[PDB]
């Protein structure tokens, strides 16, 4: 017998520079009625790929989905495939399902800061990003909040402190539409504009005296004026010489008219 | 007109020290790294060989150098490199004619040296036109600015080298 | 009643640039007799570490090791610390033990490469950690190979291409007596002097016309080289304005010395 | 004796010439960014500020800049930095006894500046020596060996400066 899918369309989505075989979500096709869904052999129908890319894997036993390929400069690469899982240990029925995985920059990114330590935010990952997707899929059906990395507080000289008590937390929803990448401007203004009401929320899980704070912009996008080289001094030292030596070449003309109209003159 | 003479061999001399400086200036603006840029890609291209990349990567490659009279995509690039070496070899033949300064007339090789910055001048100006039909963002590096000075150095070296 | 570890000391390690909460290991306290191991609860005891780190995490259910600390430029800051497992959801018995802990930069790594499919790899990564833990654990009991990342091969224009039919394989293996990061060249002379009896022995997991190809250092080391400037030509063009002018300065006291003794002579 | 007064009054409009060709390659000693470096830490300091990292780490940071007296580590590097400035502000003296050249003797002026070149190779020389107390693998920048050129330049510039 098939299984059975909790959503139809399972959603992913992951970064550019991601390493090899990293947590994209686990899949579930529950079995209907017996509950002996260990049985269960999840695995793949995938698109063909250039130069032989298999590019989306997945284990058999976990239904946790990973990475078969590398993301050198490669940007908004959507892809689109097929997931099967087979009862009786990979001999019964099968129900199928697709999924969408999106591969983002450091610019679709957004850092969502609270005042709580990482490791509770970690934690209760699973919670956090299940009230988010509630409370901002009322914006658009098929949206879904990827988490990219959970650090320390971002802060200090050039961005380079860690706050422990506070938290960074680095989100981004889906497009079920144009089945693309994210710009962090949107990501800012779905979240902000109902800050408090999940402020609300979030009680039973940051715990008392806690709440969120701010989204703010990640550290590398103020690298971008830094890497941008300009006019240094030793360019301006040769141009400083040609000024002096056109600065030095007028006055001699000047003379040099004075001289031969005086050998004109006597 | 005694003063008038000092006036004369000093500005002769003149020729030869600053000729021999902007010769060093042209060489300068040949075996540079920088010729146009762009900060949004994101390359430091060079028109003989051009590193570019991407946003915050590390690796880059130019690729040229040493020419194979292929290697760069522009034949208006390769044609004003042809000008702007001629530029080169010709201010190289004005140091030759400050070598042949002492066996000729001053009215003779000041008019030789004039003839050279004439075509110098000329070069470097349809050189400098020429770019930009070569060639979509860009910042212009340091190498067309000292090229442009470069065009009215030469004009005032040719003006004051008709003088003498 | 408490547990039974499988070792008394488990080992661990991990690289720099490693990301927040990252698969260190799992760790199995297995129940004696029953095997209702369901009901422990893998929890940690961790000594103080600078600015209120937590540092190591695991979670509870699962027994996975992750981490709570970022890497700026730290090196071969290694970290004992005491785990525990409750029996009876967190009410029973426990046992404890230790776990070393090592952070690696790019320097501390090479290349395993052969000539299968990655997803292959990191399919039996569990049993080829085991067999290379059983044949190189002869040089040492206490060396445990710590696989970083599984990519496909680096090679073409600056090592910026792919093989799909080979395979990167980044590892390394444990100090257990100084206790440290291992530099990379005794990786490769562990590895290297007994190839061909683990050749032998993947013929199970690599399948046929399958074997362990060479030990190859990784990219990063060849942009050691890159990122040191040198001198330019700009700086070259002031040294040869300093150049000329002494040359041209030289001539002058000659003909001036020609000059003031002509002077004198009439 | 007619050539050679050309000779005289030529050699000094070349010390006019030379001498602010010193200046602007002294003030570019001044503001480059790079004095001594390394590559094995992995920085590439320059003693007013200094920009030190790690292996492959992309972001640096120069600390220092406009000084506040007190910004850089060792007094043996303020010392030098004193001995420099005032190489400096000499050399701009230098520009100034240039600009009074038409008002007092000849023999006057360039005693005078003669004075002066003396003064800028013995503290360029003086700064130079005390820069390695100041101080470990290194690879040293192309400010140091620019500077130790402008040594014996600024020795042979006061030697015909004493000639003349």
């Amino acid at each position: 017998h098939p299984p059975v899918f909790q959503k139809k369309f399972y959603i992913g989505g992951v970064s550019e520079d991601a390493r090899m075989f990293a947590s994209v979500l686990r899949v579930k096709a529950t079995d209907r009625d017996t509950g002996n869904y260990s049985a269960m052999a999840y695995r793949l129908i995938i698109p063909p790929i250039k130069e032989g890319k298999e590019g989306f894997v997945v284990e058999t036993y976990t239904g946790l989905i990973k990475t078969a390929m590398l993301f050198h400069n490669m940007r908004r690469s959507y892809f689109k495939f097929q997931v099967i899982a087979t009862d009786d240990y990979g001999k019964g029925l099968s129900g199928k399902a697709d999924v969408l995985v999106s591969v983002v920059n450091q610019l679709d990114m957004q850092v969502i800061v609270s005042n709580v330590p990482p490791t509770l935010v970690e934690k209760k990952i699973e919670d956090l990003t299940e009230i988010l997707d509630r409370y901002v899929q009322e914006q658009i059906p098929g949206a879904k909040v990827v988490v990219e990395s959970i650090g320390a507080r971002r802060h200090g000289d050039a961005y380079s402190l860690e706050d422990y008590s506070k938290c960074d937390l680095t989100v981004y929803a889906i497009d079920p539409q144009t089945n693309r990448a994210i710009d962090r401007n949107e990501l800012f203004k779905f979240l902000d504009g109902k800050l408090l009401d999940i402020n609300k929320d979030f009680q039973p899980y940051y715990g008392e005296g806690g709440r969120i704070l701010e989204i703010r912009t990640p550290e590398a996008v103020t690298s971008i004026k830094k890497r941008g080289e300009s006019l240094g001094y030793t360019e301006g030292a040769l141009l400083a010489l040609a000024f002096i030596i056109i600065l030095c070449c007028i006055p001699a003309i000047l003379v040099v008219l004075v001289s031969y109209r005086q050998f004109k003159v006597r | 007109h005694t003063n008038y003479v000092r006036n004369s061999r000093a500005v002769g001399v003149m020729w030869g020290t600053l000729t021999i400086c902007f010769s060093v200036l042209v060489m300068a603006l040949f075996i540079q790294p920088y010729w146009i840029g762009d900060s949004v890609q994101a390359g430091y291209f060079g028109l003989f060989s051009y590193c570019v990349g991407n946003v915050l990567s590390s690796e880059l490659i130019c690729k040229g150098g040493p020419l194979d009279f292929s290697s760069i995509p522009s034949r208006a690039f390769k044609t004003a490199m042809f000008f702007v070496a001629l530029a080169m070899f010709l201010i190289i033949g004005s140091i030759i004619c400050f070598s042949l300064f002492f066996v000729c007339n001053t009215a003779t090789v000041y008019k030789i040296c004039a003839w050279m910055q004439l075509a110098a001048a000329t070069g470097l100006m349809i050189g400098c036109l020429v770019y930009p039909d070569g060639w979509g963002h860009c910042t212009i590096r340091w190498a067309f600015m000292l090229a442009i000075l470069s065009i009215g150095d030469a004009l005032i070296l040719s003006f004051l080298a008709f003088v003498l």
